[PDB]
DNA sequence: AAGCACTTTCTTAAAATAGTG
DNA sequence: CACTATTTTAAGAAAGTGCTT
């Protein structure tokens, strides 16, 4: 059920702290230069976004 | 796992209460093990933040606490405070 | 461990006095850990082989058994025997 | 469609420990 | 007690679920 590379993890987190949202294209652009999908890059974004209230 | 935690007061109820079940089934687990392994009888009584009991008792926890009432006798008897102190010496 | 050790009565009385001590201290630390970390009353008695007493208590041992005393509302209930059954996953 | 609030399943690093002088 | 190979515990990561706009 497989986890990202500490280099895909790097880069979304590092793009995370620039911005807590992505627009659509945005995230596509994002997802291709990672080698993921939108949906996987969307649904990390979510995931982080809960996780940094929950600090 | 993934992150050394410092032992303070979980800020975040949602946290609190998974950390609290999962290491609740911990312990729990361990006082068995104990109790199998060493053959000895063990009560655990634990009280959440919501007040709602959890108890654990290797065989009956009323033989127990008869025992422990009748034991008259000094004994180990610590508390979160002895321990505070027991842990920063090491 | 060096070895993996099966869940049954150690059958070597030193062994059982030094893994009985050990495991104690770490029972007591996790019992610690837990109070501090989620804010919890616990109550810890444990009567070894020799039935000498080792108790812990997060703040007092009377105030947590007061407390359950007087306390007639359906909440976990977990003996040796319970716990066996809830180990096979 | 995508946000958020959980919840669930599993991985993995931290913590515990069995065997030993 | 100390040491440390090895096991065990539990924090955190991805995906699932369900509801709202």
């Amino acid at each position: 059920r497989v986890l990202f590379s500490q280099a895909q993890v790097y880069e979304l987190e590092r793009r995370f702290k620039q911005q807590r949202y992505l627009s659509a294209p945005e995230r596509d652009q994002l997802a291709s230069v990672l080698k993921l999908t939108s949906t996987q890059v969307k649904i990390w974004f979510q995931n982080r976004r809960y996780k940094s209230k929950r600090q | 796992g993934r992150k050394k935690i410092q032992i303070s007061r979980i800020l975040d109820q949602r946290n609190r209460q998974v950390t609290f079940t999962k290491r609740k089934f911990g312990l729990m687990k361990k006082a068995y093990e104990l109790s199998v392994l060493c053959d000895c009888e063990i009560a655990l009584i634990i009280f959440n933040s919501a007040n709602r009991l959890f108890q654990y008792a290797s065989t009956d926890m009323d033989r127990v606490l008869l025992k422990y009432t009748e034991y008259s006798e000094p004994h180990e008897s610590r508390t979160n405070t002895d321990i505070l102190e027991t842990l920063k010496r090491r």
